[PDB]
């Protein structure tokens, strides 16, 4: 307005990053 | 031993006196990869 | 000489091709193939090659050890990364393999997020050895407060008279003489209450000697109405002091 | 942690002989009249349960049989063997009807479904192969087993397919589709018993690790029953919840199926001339009245054991 | 009437503070401050994620052409000057057509002035702009969405 | 049941030694009316093409992780033993 | 000893909308498993139709499983989305995937090529799709529109080039004189259009492609301000701003109907180089198309 190969990382409530 | 490499020396003395001057149904190592399993991607990587 | 050495990498290549084909279960001739081809600098090749070595047996330890130091010894950073965190998803048994994920993620990787990634070993419940690396590890990170908790987990899944000595030697050592004095009293109403270890309260005694002599000596007496020959040699250097 | 319940000790009350090879498996014919033993000797004995008389014996293996059972709903005797051929008798006139065959390795064991009517064999070319009963066609070939598949197990419930094989794992089977469910690790050594009780809807899988029991349908850990440290060749369970653990060193445990509280430990003694190696539990069942339990040991013997029922609560305590 | 400066939005990726348009788009702002204070954009999974485009979710249809907004059945896209589809940590709303938008919230940290002018910007990602565009950042299927959902935990519409 | 015997009668029916329909196409670049017709098989007439071709067999499926006990180590005298 | 080629049985070919015809209805003929395929040499389901009146009745070549995979024709050989040949569409996009060449391999790597799309939604070509997103690069400008025919035409008698076609008109094949033997373009391996080697209708459209400066601009000695020429009294300023509002900020935007052209200047490099290339015979805008040259 006004400024004019990997995986997806998944996490779980305090979970850090499902594997 | 030696005398599997003198021959193997000799055949190829006779192939590049032919070359100077099919393929069996089998497969060609030094072509491509003979069975090509691709590493398992995840959670990093950019190539090379 | 260009077609002598094309002729002589398909003369190895298929030697290696015959005899993986002859004996599929031999591991050695997938390691001496894969080290072959690392030799002549074809990376993608010895990478086919571990993973149909994986493919064929992938509880064998020295595969992953082998590949994982073939892609750290090329700049292959992520690759390595990526090889660990399978090993680790697929073996979390293997110690070896979270250690040398540790030596590769902080002496080359140097990222302190890692350790986060070790917390998923602490999921695990592991031998006393991963317990005092991180002691240390977080003693190199300059962290007290953090190794308070690993040490309080330590004693919490591992409960043991070292493990409590340890825990008193940590906290009088990280200058938290209160956290001390309360780690032991936790020490002398739970581990060993009825069990008469008689050592946690001999680390107990030397850490009130260092405190303060009269509880020190009242320690000793405890100690001694609880109570073996250690016992009396500490009310002895109780009663000399 | 409750009390487990009292259980009445088992006592070997008639040894019976007569094969010339190891006894390597028993099935008790469904009406309770009459059992049949499958043994090295190439022959399957038809025995008397109640008297012990050899009623009959048939030959036609042409190597060891490892695996006999009895059809439930239909007059068929399914035999396999080291052979590497599955046989369907007859008993209605004693003769090989049917020829099922395929198998590139030697059957170590099969299972029948109690309502399909399709049969599943396990063999050691680390296949397990699903054969339509009349046509004689193998509408499956389960594979992805690493090793020998030592056992297979059947149920009408889901899964329906259970196999223990060499490579120290489980697979839980789908059917209709010929494609594993669910894999279990757990066990550090060959996966060589597994059971499935009668109405719990949970089974236990046999390892010289150890026990494990665990949950249908997707195979959740429930229990790790330890203890019993030898190689165990067979598992049944009574309807009582007795649980009876066989192994190769002879020596046979008994355990509440709940708890897990092993009651009695029974090392019986072997054939007059015979060495001490030759002491081994091959395979071990319980009759229909689940009241008899019936061993083949390794001694070319067959062993039945009856319960005492002068033993009380108060002159067998159980333990913790 | 409800004209909150920004409101704040916490979810799985994490905890983004955003600013609304309400000096250029002051019906639409409030329309957005009402569906926030239903829950109407919370609790619904992202129904179209473009490759590093535009990330939208809050739609409560879930297949990208749906959804309802404050105002009643579909909302018109009044599109503003002070409010457009550009730079990094825009905020707007993922119309498939015009005069036809729900209350679906769109962040995009990439240039979208070819759809700027048939949608209405609600405002601008002050905070949590790294979220959006990591969350962006996944890939989707032809359906602009992954296998894995991801929704809106909670939503606070302060102002 | 019903899904096994459809397994075996076909099969059987692979096994066993020996209508038009309309569909409709939309090609995604308007839409078309297909005559689903098979040809007929010849039967005085003999398989094509050779089936004895053996290939490696392929990768399985990606593997299972895998629980254990935490290792018990074994000394020396074990070794020895 | 149990790995071999699984047969591929489907119906609903796969075809472009030009080797398919023009007609709404077409009669259609499918082989169970008639011929193998002309690449992965399995047996597959044999499709085989007349496209249209004098046509050559037009049959599929390679299996479903290659086609899916390559997201090319199943006759043609060209890309379904464009009508381009596949080398052409893998030096626009991406050349790294390749395939082997020996028989073996190539099996093995079909059936397990065959097994992940199997275990897969079912049509999709594979992550390449993925590595396609970005697109209209030049690709769109050589691009046809209209469904080229004459590649249905029927094929050349042969006895009427030795000129004894006894049939006259009555004979189905053309009765006309060939392409020169001597030009490089009549080799045409198939394996080598399939593979993306060294095609030479590939060659002379990337040769085509090439001569085309569609994309080059910066005819200008370090100087934003470029002329779209086109542009008149149709378009105005309010358009090209628009158009420069994308590229983030402009320095000066202008449109002079005296001279026809519009001024587009920006203060950073890339963006007036990305509105250089944008508007370089590419852009339309309020009915007027702009080529951006020097100005
Ligand atoms: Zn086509
Ligand atoms: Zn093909
Ligand atoms: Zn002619």
């Amino acid at each position: 307005p006004e400024i004019h190969n990997a995986l997806a990382i998944q996490v779980d409530s305090e979970g850090k990053i499902k594997y | 031993k030696a005398r599997e490499k003198q021959l193997e020396e000799a055949r190829r003395l006779a192939a590049l006196q032919k070359r100077r001057e099919k393929r069996k149904r089998g497969v060609d190592y030094n072509a491509e990869i003979p069975f090509e399993k691709k590493p398992a991607l995840g959670f990093y990587d950019t190539s090379e | 000489d260009e077609e002598e050495l094309n002729d002589y990498k398909l003369r190895k290549r298929k030697t290696f091709e015959d005899n993986i084909r002859k004996n599929r279960t031999v591991i050695s001739n997938w390691i001496k193939y894969a080290q072959w081809e690392e030799s002549l600098k074809e990376i993608q090749r010895a990478r086919s090659i571990y993973e149909r070595a994986l493919d064929v047996d992938y509880r064998n330890i020295t595969l992953w050890l082998k590949y994982a130091e073939m892609e750290m010894k090329n700049r292959q950073v992520n690759h390595a990364r990526n090889i660990w965190d399978r090993a680790i998803t697929t073996l979390p048994r293997v110690n070896q393999f979270w250690y040398k994920y540790t030596y590769m993620e902080e002496m080359l990787g140097n990222v302190a997020g890692a350790r986060q990634v070790f917390e998923r070993w602490m999921e695990w419940q592991p031998e006393e050895q991963a317990w005092h690396s991180y002691i240390n590890f977080e003693l190199r990170y300059k962290e007290v407060d953090r190794a308070r908790t690993i040490y309080e987990r330590f004693v919490l899944v591992h409960p043991d008279v070292k493990n409590w000595i340890k825990y008193a030697r940590f906290e009088e050592k990280h200058a938290y003489f209160a956290h001390a004095r309360k780690v032991y009293e936790r020490a002398v109403e739970f581990f060993g209450d009825e069990h008469m270890d008689e050592h946690l309260y001999v680390a107990f005694a030397k850490f009130e000697e260092n405190q303060k002599e009269f509880e020190r000596v009242r320690v000793i007496y405890k100690y001694a109405l609880d109570r073996a020959q250690e016992l009396f040699k500490n009310y002895t250097i109780f009663e000399k002091k | 942690m409750p009390k487990p319940q009292w259980h009445p000790p088992w006592k070997l009350y008639r040894v019976i002989s007569g094969h010339l090879g190891w006894v390597r498996c028993i099935a008790v014919e469904p009406g309770n009249q009459w059992f049949v033993t499958g043994s090295a000797d190439r022959t399957i004995k038809i025995w008397d349960l109640a008297s012990g008389k050899l009623k009959l014996s048939l030959t036609g293996h042409i190597s060891t049989v490892r695996g006999v059972i009895v059809s439930t709903r239909s007059p068929y005797l399914f035999s396999c063997g080291e052979d590497k051929q599955v046989k369907c008798w007859d008993l209605e006139y004693n003769k090989v009807i049917r020829h099922y065959h395929g198998h590139l390795s030697a059957v170590y064991g099969l299972d029948l479904h109690p309502t399909i009517d399709v049969l599943v064999t396990c063999s050691r070319d680390s296949t397990a192969r699903i054969w339509d009963v009349r046509t004689k066609a193998s509408v499956h070939t389960l594979s992805g087993h690493t090793n020998a598949v030592a056992t297979v197990r059947c149920q009408a419930a889901e899964p329906q397919i259970i196999t223990g094989s060499h490579d120290t794992t489980i697979r839980l089977w789908d059917l209709v589709a010929g494609k594993t469910r669910v894999t279990l690790t757990n066990h550090k050594k060959s996966v060589r018993a597994v059971v499935l009780h009668p109405r719990h809807y949970t089974f236990a899988s046999g390892s010289p690790d150890n026990i494990k029991q665990w949950k249908f349908p997707d195979g959740s850990f429930i229990q790790n029953l330890s203890g019993h440290n030898a190689i165990i060749n067979t598992l049944t369970v009574n309807s009582d919840g007795v649980l009876v653990s066989g192994a190769d060193n002879g020596t046979m445990h008994l355990w509440d199926w709940r708890t897990g509280y092993n009651f009695q430990r029974v090392h019986a003694a072997v054939q007059p001339g015979s060495l001490d190696s030759e002491s081994g539990i091959f395979a071990c069942a319980f009759d229909q009245s689940e009241s008899r339990l019936l061993t083949a040991e390794a001694d070319k013997t067959i062993k039945v054991y009856r319960e005492d029922d002068t033993a009380t609560e108060e002159t067998h305590p159980v333990s913790w | 009437s409800w004209q909150p400066p920004n409101v704040y939005l916490e979810t799985s990726m994490g905890i983004i503070v955003l600013e609304l348009y309400w000096k250029h788009a002051p019906k639409t702002c409030k329309n957005f401050a009402e569906l926030a204070r239903r829950g109407y954009y919370n609790g619904t999974k992202f129904h179209r994620i473009i490759k590093d485009f535009m990330i939208q979710g809050g739609d409560p249809t879930g297949t990208g052409r749906g959804g309802a907004s404050i105002y009643g059945k579909q909302f018109e896209d009044e599109l503003h000057p002070d409010l457009k589809f550009t730079g990094a940590g825009i905020l707007a709303m993922a119309n498939a057509g015009p005069d036809t938008n729900g209350s679906q919230f769109f962040v995009t940290l990439a240039p979208t002035q070819w759809l700027d002018g048939k949608h209405t910007i609600f405002g601008r990602v002050c905070q949590g702009i790294g979220m959006v565009n990591r969350v962006g950042m996944v890939e989707t299927n032809s359906q602009d969405r992954p296998v894995d959902d991801v929704k809106i935990i909670k939503a606070y519409p302060s102002g | 049941r019903v899904a096994l015997e459809k397994s075996v009668s076909q099969k059987v029916a692979a096994a066993m030694p020996v209508p038009a329909q309309y569909i409709r196409y939309t090609p995604s670049q308007k839409q078309r009316v297909i005559r689903m017709v098979e040809m007929q098989k010849d039967p005085m007439e003999p398989p094509r093409f050779k089936i004895n071709k053996k290939i490696p067999r392929g990768p399985p499926s990606p593997p299972a992780p895998v629980m254990h006990s935490p290792s018990r180590k074994m000394t020396v005298k074990e070794q020895q033993e | 000893t149990y790995n071999r080629q699984n047969w591929e049985d489907a119906d609903f070919p796969i075809l472009c909308q030009t080797c398919l015809g023009e007609n709404p209805y077409i009669r259609m003929t499918k082989e169970k498993y008639g011929k193998e395929c002309k690449i992965c040499a399995r047996p597959f389901t044999v499709f085989r139709w007349c496209p249209g009146v004098r046509m050559r009745f037009k049959k599929t070549e390679v299996c479903q499983t290659c086609s899916k995979l390559k997201n090319v024709c199943q006759t043609c050989l060209l890309d379904l989305e464009y009508g381009l040949p596949i080398q052409v569409r893998d030096a626009g996009l991406s050349f790294k995937d390749d395939m082997p060449k020996s028989d073996v391999n190539k099996e093995y790597y079909t059936q397990n090529m065959e097994r992940e799309i199997s275990n897969s939604d079912g049509t999709r070509p594979v992550g390449m799709l993925g590595k396609a997103t970005s697109t209209s690069d030049m690709l769109l400008k050589l691009a046809r529109t209209t469904p080229y025919y004459k590649r249905n035409r029927p094929h050349i008698c042969s006895f009427w080039v030795k000129g004894e076609c006894k049939r006259g008109e009555e004979c189905p094949y053309r009765h006309e004189k060939p392409t020169d033997p001597d030009d490089p373009l009549a080799d045409q391996n198939i394996k080598d259009r399939y593979y993306g080697i060294n095609d030479p209708v590939a060659d002379k459209l990337l040769k085509r492609a090439s001569t085309m400066p569609r994309l080059d601009p910066p005819e200008d000695k370090t100087i934003t301000t470029l002329y779209v020429g086109g542009l008149g009294d149709t378009i105005t300023e309010t358009d090209l701003r628009n158009h420069f509002y994308q590229f983030g900020e402009i320095r000066t935007i202008t449109v002079v109907q005296r001279q026809q052209c519009a001024f587009i200047q920006f203060a950073t490099r890339q963006a007036a180089e990305v509105a250089a290339e944008k508007s370089f015979n590419k852009l339309i805008v309020n009915g007027r198309r702009l080529n951006v040259k020097w100005g």
